[PDB]
């Protein structure tokens, strides 16, 4: 399987730097050229820059709106690909993406899961999880965290149809998002049902049964 | 620096039609060498990462569906899709790579559904965050079709503007159907001092709200 995996963002002061990591396997690394695409919440695609293969002696391009502040480079031996990005502004708020561009062999395109990069001077803070107790319909209220991304399961993930979970809205520096999950009225509450919140911003995991009444 | 335009911004389809979304960009992008034009289709689903359908303009990626076709040259390009079914839901973008690359704005493709009833809850505060003093009352309206809907809530006969954040989802693949949140939130004093809680809401499918209520004394 070919894997593309970025790291290195999260939240950084403005005017920090940042360096973003994409770790690739499966496929001769050399052989291609590799670009960095950033997408800020709700918004449009926007190309940032590639780096060229082997043949071509790992030459680079950039778009116009971060030539000279942002530089990629890559890790050959490592099949690693980076970018620098220096002076950051609220502007480069983004979900990044690691795609491999082409060349070379028969068969695909391949894009990361992309890192979420957040610009601001609003501090790391936990989330309070609070249950939401009363076919029946359960939530959980995920209340007073910075910054994205925090993820919620229904018990482990083992109640996965019948869930919504809502985009966090930001107030005072703080997010709050809600999850609903919607049962059998006739398995809960003889059996549980626990909402699992993780913000590894924090180091943060919390389970919450939702007890009735 | 080559500026790309795409059109409409958003469609709605039933599961079952067809559809034509057009990509123009501000100079030609057939490149002289190769006789190829460098313009591609991308598909963006809620939460995930795009995903490449199509190159050189008319050139459908391995693996993906003949229902996707592109066409155009020049400075002009569409992307068709026959029979759009229900996990088609996605943002669509065209992006040249003749000179350097650019994005579109992008093509957002909403899925056309029987009308629905949101399922509606409401929840009180519960009693740990009550502990902290704040108070959040929430409610979920759930499941519906159109997405246009309207919320307001009551406490004790009158309405309140004020402490309420809303919150939608993209729409389901699963199904074709919006959901929404709103909270209200208070302090644990400002909640004691009133009894009854209520979210109504507006959609296309009633004249009559509908309504879901608690009164604390019945906590």
């Amino acid at each position: 399987e070919v894997k593309l995996v970025e790291s290195g963002g999260g939240l950084v002061q403005p005017g920090g730097s940042l360096r973003l990591a994409c770790a690739t396997s499966g496929f001769t690394f050399t052989d291609y050229y590799m670009s960095w695409v950033r997408q800020p919440p709700g918004k449009a695609l926007e190309w940032l820059g590639f780096i060229r293969n082997k043949a071509k002696g790992y030459t680079t391009e950039y778009s116009a709106s971060v030539k000279g502040r942002f530089t990629i480079s890559r890790d050959n031996s490592q099949s690693s690909l980076y970018l620098q990005m220096n002076t950051l502004r609220a502007e480069d708020s983004a979900t990044y993406y690691c795609a491999r561009d082409h060349d070379g062999y028969y068969e695909f395109a391949y894009w990361g899961q992309g890192t979420l990069v957040t610009v601001s001077a609003a501090k790391t803070t936990p989330p309070s999880v609070y249950p939401l107790a009363p076919m029946v319909t359960l939530g959980c209220l995920v209340k007073g965290y910075f910054p994205e991304p925090v993820t919620v399961t229904w018990n482990s993930g083992s109640l996965s149809s019948g869930v919504h979970t809502f985009p966090a809205v930001l107030q005072s520096d703080l997010y709050t998002l809600s999850s609903s999950v919607t049962v059998p009225s006739s398995t809960w509450p003889s059996e549980t049902v626990t909402c699992n919140v993780a913000h590894p911003a924090s180091s943060t995991k919390v389970d919450k049964k939702i007890v009735p009444r | 620096d080559i500026v790309m335009t795409q059109s409409p911004s958003s469609l709605a389809v039933s599961a079952g039609e067809k559809v034509t979304m057009n990509c123009k960009s501000s100079q030609s992008l057939l490149n002289s060498r190769t006789r190829k034009n460098y313009l591609a289709w991308y598909q963006q689903k809620p939460g995930q990462s795009p995903k490449l359908l199509i190159y050189w303009a008319s050139t459908r990626e391995s693996g993906v569906p003949d229902r996707f076709t592109g066409s155009g040259s020049g400075t002009d390009f569409a992307l068709t899709i026959s029979s759009v079914q229900a996990e088609d839901l996605a943002v669509y973008y065209c992006k040249q790579s003749y000179n350097l690359r650019t994005f579109g704005g992008g093509t957002k493709l909403e899925i056309k559904r029987a009308d629905a009833a949101p399922t509606v809850s409401i929840f009180p505060p519960s009693s740990e965050q009550l502990t902290s003093g704040g108070a959040s009352v929430v409610c979920f309206l759930n499941n519906f079709y159109p997405k246009d809907i309207n919320v307001k809530w009551k406490i004790d006969g009158s309405e309140r503007q004020n402490g309420v954040l809303n919150s939608w989802t993209d729409q389901d693949s699963k199904d074709s159907t919006y959901s929404m949140s709103s909270t209200l939130t208070l302090t644990k004093d400002e909640y004691e001092r009133h009894n009854s809680y209520t979210c109504e809401a507006t959609h296309k499918t009633s004249t009559s709200p509908i309504v879901k209520s608690f009164n604390r004394n019945e906590c």
